């Protein structure tokens, strides 16, 4: 439960460090310790092969291709530190005015199967995945041209 | 007295939270597209992850169904951005100096 | 007519009057009545009150208004340049001030619209014409020569526009139907509903 | 329905070979050819157009009459 | 409660569409198979699908020559049109067979 | 020229006409979603 | 020779009054990312809104367009000092 | 220099003139498929590129 | 098996063509008539009904005039996607089809720019993709909530309304339309602010996706006219006129009149044809006729039918802005015919592609009297 409690409450922090750094490249490395987070909040909702989704294709692949554009648009945005005092309380306000006092629910645990999501995946809702296959193959034609 | 609504209240409160850091961080905190692709992809991942707890919470897969769709729109999306990006930087000219801050 | 001799259109009876006949069988309706709110909002019994109930939207409007001023000087200051003024004690003024004038109209506008309709005691177009004068009376006050009648008009003709296309128009117009036979005329031979026809379910949005 | 949809799709199919013929800085006799084709084609998509439309009116006489609009027999004949 | 046991190897499956209709008209086959959805395709039907054919083939030369691909194009243009208006044939036959469209020719024909 | 035969049949047709109309202007929904409102319609849903 | 309008002012004048709009131009997405956030959570909140009498909308209407500024209005008027 | 002018005009027009008809219609399709081809968003594009006087394809891309 | 092999005959199609394109590459035929064809066949496979066959005949006739096998497949991926916004049932079909779409969008966007107007095409397009990315992030995050409150996913909801709002582009929503269209092609600023909208409108009428609040239509009415009027630039000018009239049909769409939108948006297909496809003054002059709604041409009989669905549900403020909306949009369009006949000498490209040209300005000034039934 304390370890729950703990990664529930540092998504927020991981979040915020991402916005309030001004480094492009350290940015991402929060996200992917943001990504990994997300992985184990994941388990705690009795979800592993959702978990590992999130993973490998976030952390795996499109961290790699968010570094790589990094590295190839490299510029110097070290000019200067505008961080205030005034504007990190009221960012924070602002996140504390729009997360306050909605609708919550009590905390579940729900034991996943693959089989089970394989089966549907294929067979009952198979037009879910043959036009994500085409939103897939359409990235592909426009990226690579 | 209940772990389990306490539990409830701060997963709200977090991930209400990391949505609002995504769609206005970047903006609020003026930075390059790049880092803006990165907080959509935050604020994607809060929408998908709240999908998967309300899958637990009713024992119902359609949620898992729409994380796995928000992940793959998520990821062809930040693919064509990022090909917009890289193209956009090489056709600056010289004399354009932050081309990637839109946002100042 | 379509001719010279006699006079145009017609004349009705007033003497003889047409049983109403129902325009169908079962009347279904998809629109809703006034809510209970709406109702409490629209009662100008308590001038006071019915003021406070009213001026939220012209304090949002303002706030509107104001945030968008503010926001383009926002978006002009440079972030790579550091200020030595403070960004928020030149954007608040702005804020407040159109906020602050906006509810004052607004309080204006209500509260003469009410006590008029108290002191006559008729809802009539005459009180939301000197409620929109009074309010541009104080738009105008220390402005140059045409906008001290001008704005007294606009400000009398918008409740005028109010009144006719919010409450005439409507009233003027319930009765006609489009389907089935014409209001006025069911001698005519037209197809005849048993029910009327439900183009949509009452809204919930 | 329309009684004159044929002979309006003839005129039209006119319009179009002679507009065409005009927009494209030729005179109004030039290609002949294409004066033939639009006629017969206009007319005949004139003619279609008019069974369609017929065809719905039908279909919608055939759900108010199910609905409970008390057509009649006149009215019944004013749909073909 | 208890986990219920799941066999894995049957599993209840389900295709993703379903026409949620009870047939109105006799059900000769429950579930036809392809092959027996063209057997019962009728003869008008198949004229259609050879005019269909002919008619893509000349379009299709007609396009094709425009760049020099006459021939290719024409066959491609043929097939792709003929197997889809077969499938549309076979589908129609087979929803007779299943009795959700009229079969009055097909019980007749094959009892 | 009978200019009363003329008179009545073009009257005849613009009643006809008006008739028409207000057959075609009696619609309800015909929105998928809506089974209440259109019940007796005959339809098959494939989904 | 034609007679011509007079055109009032000074030609260099008119001309330094129409330069004060030449200044540095920000991008309108800043001011659209904020204009569709807060539309989109203004949409969900006006469903709940009291209902209002026409009256009261028509003149909060018309509060709003006399209190609406143009945006090359700022343009030209902006000064970054206090 | 005017003569000389004219002179290097004359080759020139001499050049334009002299050609034969299918060396004229294959030097029309040439233009044509110059004028179809300055999309460079083509598939083709990224297949090949083209040798300029005559639009052929000279080396993969 | 045989209700989906419906829906399996379409992909099969797709993916032929598309195999048998990448074979037959050439020099020789830049311009592959013969799969714009092939994709014109195989999109007849996809009709069902009505609003399916305007869908088709708009495909189709945006395919006429798009050039390449690579351009014209990415159409074919939007009239896929087009057609299952109007078969979805709940909040994942809305979803997947319309940023589909929008993958769609950025992808033609991308490829039909030179490498000289890569600065603000590339920008245009990375903002729409920003704005797009807001949306649909609102979007399922209260889908989420909802499908947790509710246990069940319902598109009658506020929220997919507001998504769809964004998807019509009505009064918050149009600025992507204004930053993405003034610096794309101008086919593919054509095709998609005309043939997006009727799987919107479809998918509003079915699953009654209503809200009683006239706010926006009325905003984007007055909005579009005004800003219509005092923009400087045509493209701006038709940019605009699209907003004023979707807030309109938007308006009317609400109270249930399906068949008046549908009818109103094949006739601005075919009214906007022209201005947009600019080759000669006389077609776009008649273009720009019929979108004033102007009496001789069909675009009288599309204003018309959305106009008289107004009178019928009886709001006075909606007819007296509508009248006063209109005046201003005409002062707009009469600067648009003003720009060709009475300003300066006009010379323009002497683009010889008009492959449904012709044929809708014939249809505009032909169709109005057999299509007078209507209204
Ligand atoms: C109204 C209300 C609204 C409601 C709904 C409205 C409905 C909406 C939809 C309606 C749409 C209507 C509007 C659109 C109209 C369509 C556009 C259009 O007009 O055509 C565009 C298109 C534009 O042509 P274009 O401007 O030259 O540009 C194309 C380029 O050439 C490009 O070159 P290319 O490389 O692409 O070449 C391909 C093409 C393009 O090539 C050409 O077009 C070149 C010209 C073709 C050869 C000339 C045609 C010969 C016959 C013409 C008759 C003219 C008579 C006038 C003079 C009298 C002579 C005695 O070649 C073809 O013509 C293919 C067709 C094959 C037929 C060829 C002729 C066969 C021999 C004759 C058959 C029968 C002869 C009997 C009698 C003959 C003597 C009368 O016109 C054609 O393609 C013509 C195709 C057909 C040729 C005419 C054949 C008619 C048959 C003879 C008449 C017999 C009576 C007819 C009834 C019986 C039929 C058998
Ligand atoms: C079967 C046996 C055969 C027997 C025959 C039976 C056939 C039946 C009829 C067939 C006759 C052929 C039709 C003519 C086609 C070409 C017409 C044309 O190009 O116009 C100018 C053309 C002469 O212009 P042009 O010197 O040759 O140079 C034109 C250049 O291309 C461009 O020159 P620009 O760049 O210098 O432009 C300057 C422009 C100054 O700029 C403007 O003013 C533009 C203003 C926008 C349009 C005007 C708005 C108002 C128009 C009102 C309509 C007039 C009738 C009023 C009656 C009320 C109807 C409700 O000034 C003008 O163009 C002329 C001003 C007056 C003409 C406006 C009327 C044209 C309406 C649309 C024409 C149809 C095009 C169809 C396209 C076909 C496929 C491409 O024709 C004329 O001599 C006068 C116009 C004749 C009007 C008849 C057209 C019917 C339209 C009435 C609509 C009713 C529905 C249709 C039913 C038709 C009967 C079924
Ligand atoms: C932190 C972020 C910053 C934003 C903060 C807010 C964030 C948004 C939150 C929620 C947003 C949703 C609600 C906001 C309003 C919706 C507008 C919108 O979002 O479009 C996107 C818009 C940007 O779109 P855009 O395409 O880039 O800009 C187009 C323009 O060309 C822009 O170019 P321009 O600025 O250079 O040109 C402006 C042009 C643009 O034209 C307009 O503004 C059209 C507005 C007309 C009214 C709009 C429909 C009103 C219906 C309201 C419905 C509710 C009431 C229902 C009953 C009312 C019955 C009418 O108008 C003018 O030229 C200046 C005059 C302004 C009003 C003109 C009418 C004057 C009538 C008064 C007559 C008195 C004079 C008599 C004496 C004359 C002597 C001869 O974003 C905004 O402007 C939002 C700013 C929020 C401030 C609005 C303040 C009041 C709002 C409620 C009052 C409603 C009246 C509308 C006033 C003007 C609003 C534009
Ligand atoms: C030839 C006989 C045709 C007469 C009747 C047609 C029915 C039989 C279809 C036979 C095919 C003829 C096509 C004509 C119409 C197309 C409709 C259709 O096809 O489906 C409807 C039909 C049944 O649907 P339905 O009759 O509409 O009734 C269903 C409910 O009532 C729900 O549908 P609903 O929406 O109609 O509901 C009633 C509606 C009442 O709605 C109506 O009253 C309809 C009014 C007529 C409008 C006509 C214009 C529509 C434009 C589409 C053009 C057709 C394109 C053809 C595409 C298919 C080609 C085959 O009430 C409403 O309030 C809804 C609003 C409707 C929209 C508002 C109407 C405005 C339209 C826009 C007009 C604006 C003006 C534009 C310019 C016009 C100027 C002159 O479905 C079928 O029978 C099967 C479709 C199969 C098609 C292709 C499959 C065969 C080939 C498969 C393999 C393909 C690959 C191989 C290729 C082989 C060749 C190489
Ligand atoms: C634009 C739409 C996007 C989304 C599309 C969703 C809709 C498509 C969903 C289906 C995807 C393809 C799945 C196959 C469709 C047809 C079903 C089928 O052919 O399989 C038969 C399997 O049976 C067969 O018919 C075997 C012959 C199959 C021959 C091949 C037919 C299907 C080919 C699929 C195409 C894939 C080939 C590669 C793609 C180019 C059905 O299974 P059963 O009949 O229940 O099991 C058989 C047991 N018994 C017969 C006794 C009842
Ligand atoms: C009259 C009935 C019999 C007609 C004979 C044709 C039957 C042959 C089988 C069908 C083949 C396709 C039909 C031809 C239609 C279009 C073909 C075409 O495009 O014509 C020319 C060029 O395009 C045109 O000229 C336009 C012609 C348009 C159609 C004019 C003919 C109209 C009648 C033919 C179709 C009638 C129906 C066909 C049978 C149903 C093709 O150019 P090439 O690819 O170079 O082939 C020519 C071979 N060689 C040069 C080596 C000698
Ligand atoms: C009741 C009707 C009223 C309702 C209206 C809606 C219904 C529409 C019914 C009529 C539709 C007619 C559409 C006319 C389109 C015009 C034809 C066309 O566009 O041809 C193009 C075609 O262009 C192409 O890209 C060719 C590729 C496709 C070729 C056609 C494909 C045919 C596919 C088969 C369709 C059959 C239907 C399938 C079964 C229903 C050729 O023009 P271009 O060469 O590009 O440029 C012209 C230059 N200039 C005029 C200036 C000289
Ligand atoms: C588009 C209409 C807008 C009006 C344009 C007028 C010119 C604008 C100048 C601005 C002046 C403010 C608007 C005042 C117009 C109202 C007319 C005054 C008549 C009047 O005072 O009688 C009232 C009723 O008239 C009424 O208030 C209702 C009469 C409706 C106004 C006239 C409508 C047709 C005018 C169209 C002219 C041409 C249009 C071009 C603008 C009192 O009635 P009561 O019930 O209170 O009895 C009293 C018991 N206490």
């Amino acid at each position: 439960m304390l370890l729950i409690y703990i990664m529930l409450s540092n998504i927020v922090v991981l979040a915020l460090s991402v916005v309030l750094t001004s480094s492009p490249f350290m940015a991402l490395m929060y996200s992917i310790l943001l990504y990994l987070n997300v992985q184990t909040i994941l388990w705690s909702l009795g979800y592993d092969f959702m978990a590992l989704i999130y993973a490998l294709v976030y952390v795996g692949a499109l961290a790699v291709l968010f570094l790589f554009v990094v590295m190839m648009v490299r510029i110097q945005v070290s000019t200067l530190s505008t961080k205030t005092i005034q504007s990190v309380l009221s960012w924070l306000a602002i996140i504390l005015i729009f997360s306050y006092g909605d609708v919550s629910f009590s905390f579940p645990c729900g034991a996943e199967s693959l089989l089970n999501f394989g089966t549907q995946l294929y067979s009952s809702c198979s037009d879910l995945t043959l036009l994500n296959s085409l939103a897939l193959t359409i990235a592909l034609f426009g990226s690579l041209v | 007295h209940n772990d389990a609504e306490f539990l409830g209240a701060v997963y709200n409160f977090s991930i209400r939270s990391v949505f609002i850091t995504g769609i206005l961080g970047a903006v609020y905190w003026r930075r390059n597209l790049i880092t803006m692709l990165l907080c959509s992809e935050i604020a994607f991942i809060a929408c998908s992850v709240n999908f998967l707890y309300a899958s637990a919470y009713l024992n119902d897969m359609a949620g898992m169904l729409f994380s796995i769709t928000i992940t793959t729109i998520s990821a062809c999306e930040t693919a064509l951005g990022l090909a917009l990006c890289v193209g956009y930087f090489q056709s600056r000219a010289a004399n354009e100096v932050e081309a990637l801050n839109l946002l100042k | 007519t379509f001719n010279y001799v006699i006079p145009y259109g017609g004349s009705s009876s007033y003497t003889i009057n047409n049983e109403p006949v129902k325009a169908e069988e079962v009347t279904v309706d998809f629109s809703k009545e006034p809510s209970a709110s709406s109702l409490k909002l629209a009662d100008k019994s308590d001038w006071i009150a019915y003021t406070f109930n009213n001026v939220p939207l012209m304090a949002t409007v303002g706030l509107l208004a104001g945030a968008h001023e503010a926001f383009l000087h926002y978006e002009r200051t440079p972030i790579y340049g550091k200020r030595t003024y403070n960004i928020i004690k030149k954007l608040a003024p702005i804020v407040i001030n159109k906020t602050a004038y906006a509810t004052l109209l607004g309080a204006i506008f209500c509260a003469t619209d009410a006590l008029y309709e108290n002191y006559s005691g008729k809802k009539s177009y005459t009180s939301g014409m000197v409620a929109g004068a009074a309010t541009g009376a104080v738009f105008a006050i220390g402005r140059p020569l045409p906008q001290p009648l001008v704005w007294p008009l606009v400000f009398a003709a918008a409740p005028v526009i109010a009144d006719l296309f919010g409450e005439v128009y409507p009233e003027s117009m319930k009765s006609a139907r489009g389907y089935g036979t014409p209001y006025g005329f069911e001698n005519l031979d037209d197809a005849v509903p048993t029910r009327n026809p439900i183009r949509r379910n009452p809204h919930h949005y | 329905g329309w009684e004159y949809a044929g002979t309006y799709g003839a005129l039209c199919g006119m319009v179009y070979a002679i507009g065409s013929n005009v927009i494209s800085g030729r005179a109004w006799f030039r290609r002949p050819w294409v004066h033939v084709t639009s006629v017969t084609l206009s007319y005949l998509g004139s003619k279609l157009l008019d069974e369609v439309q017929d065809t719905y009116y039908l279909e919608h006489l055939k759900r108010v009459e199910r609905k409970g609009l008390q057509v009649t027999e006149e009215h019944k004949k004013l749909f073909s | 409660t208890w986990p219920k046991p799941i066999n894995p190897y049957d599993v209840p499956s389900s295709p993703a569409y379903h026409r949620l209709q009870e047939p109105s008209y006799p059900v000769i086959d429950k579930d036809p198979d392809f092959w027996t959805a063209v057997s019962n395709v009728r003869k008008e039907e198949w004229g259609t699908t050879a005019a269909v054919a002919a008619g893509t083939f000349v379009m299709g030369y007609y396009l094709g020559a425009k760049g020099h691909t006459g021939k290719a194009s024409a066959y491609f243009t043929s097939f792709l049109a003929t197997k889809s208006i077969t499938l549309y044939h076979a589908y129609n036959s087979a929803d007779r067979l299943m009795g959700f469209k009229e079969n009055s020719r097909e019980v007749v024909k094959n009892v | 020229v009978d200019s009363q035969a003329e008179w009545y049949a073009e009257y005849d047709k613009l009643e006809k006409a008006r008739q028409k109309r207000r057959i075609w202007k009696w619609r309800d929904s015909d929105s998928r979603d809506e089974y209440a409102i259109n019940a007796e319609e005959p339809v098959i849903y494939i989904r | 020779d034609e007679p011509k309008h007079q055109i009032p002012g000074n030609a260099l004048d008119n001309w330094a009054f129409l330069r004060t709009y030449a200044k540095p131009l920000p991008d309108m997405i800043h001011y659209y990312y904020y204009v569709y956030l807060f539309g989109f959570f203004f949409v969900y909140k006006v469903a709940d809104f009291p209902e209002y009498s026409p009256r009261v909308l028509v003149m909060a209407a018309l509060i709003g367009s006399l209190f609406y500024v143009r945006r090359d209005w700022v343009h030209r008027e902006f000064k970054d000092s206090p | 220099s005017s003569a000389n002018n004219y002179d290097l005009l004359g080759q020139q027009h001499k050049f334009e003139n002299s050609k034969v008809f299918e060396e004229m219609l294959v030097e029309e399709e040439i233009a044509k498929d110059r004028e179809l081809l300055e999309d460079k968003n083509l598939a083709v594009h990224q297949l090949y590129i083209f040798d300029p006087q005559t639009q052929l394809a000279a080396r993969p891309r | 098996m045989w209700e989906n092999l419906w829906y399996l005959d379409i992909l099969i199609n797709v993916l032929i063509i598309t195999i048998f394109g990448l074979i037959s590459c050439s020099s020789s035929a830049t311009k592959s008539y013969d799969l714009k064809g092939c994709f014109i066949i195989s999109m007849v496979g996809g009709v069902y009904d009505i609003p399916s066959a305007i869908l088709w005949c708009l495909a189709s006739l945006s395919i006429l005039n798009f050039n390449g096998f690579f351009a014209s497949l990415f159409l074919v991926f939007t009239w896929i996607s087009n057609l299952f916004a109007m078969q979805s049932l709940n909040f994942l079909g809305i979803y997947l089809a319309f940023e589909m779409q929008s993958l769609c969008l950025l992808v033609l966007g991308k490829i039909t720019a030179n490498e000289n107007q890569r600065w603000f095409a590339y920008r245009g397009l990375l903002k729409y993709l920003v704005l797009s990315l807001i949306a649909g992030s609102i979007f399922i995050f209260h889908a989420s909530s909802s499908y947790l409150q509710s246990g069940v996913m319902i598109s009658d909801s506020l929220v997919t309304y507001v998504f769809l709002l964004f998807k019509l582009g009505v009064a918050p929503f149009h600025m992507y339309t204004l930053e993405l269209f003034s610096v794309v092609s101008r086919h593919v600023a054509f095709v998609f602010s005309t043939l997006p909208k009727l799987s919107v409108l479809y998918l509003i009428s079915n699953s009654n996706i209503g809200s009683e609040c006239v706010w926006w239509g009325l905003i984007s009415l007055w909005l579009g006219s005004i800003s219509q009027y005092q923009s400087v630039f045509v493209r701006s000018i038709l940019l605009y006129s699209s907003v004023a009239e979707i807030g309109l049909v938007l308006l009317v769409l609400q109270e249930g009149f399906s068949w008046e939108a549908f009818s109103w948006v094949s006739i601005y297909f075919l009214s906007l044809s022209g201005v947009w496809h600019a080759n000669s003054k006389f077609v776009s002059a008649i273009s720009v006729a019929s979108i004033a709604g102007l009496p001789p041409f069909l675009g009288f009989i599309g204003k018309a039918q959305i106009l008289k669905s107004l009178v019928s549900i009886n709001l006075g403020i909606l007819i007296f802005s509508s009248i006063l909306a209109a005046t201003i949009s005409f002062i707009g369009y009469l600067r648009l015919i003003r720009l060709m006949y009475l300003v300066s000498p006009v010379k323009w490209k002497n683009n010889k592609d008009s492959s449904f040209i012709n044929w809708s300005t014939w249809m505009l000034t032909v169709g109005t009297l057999p299509m007078v039934y209507s209204v």
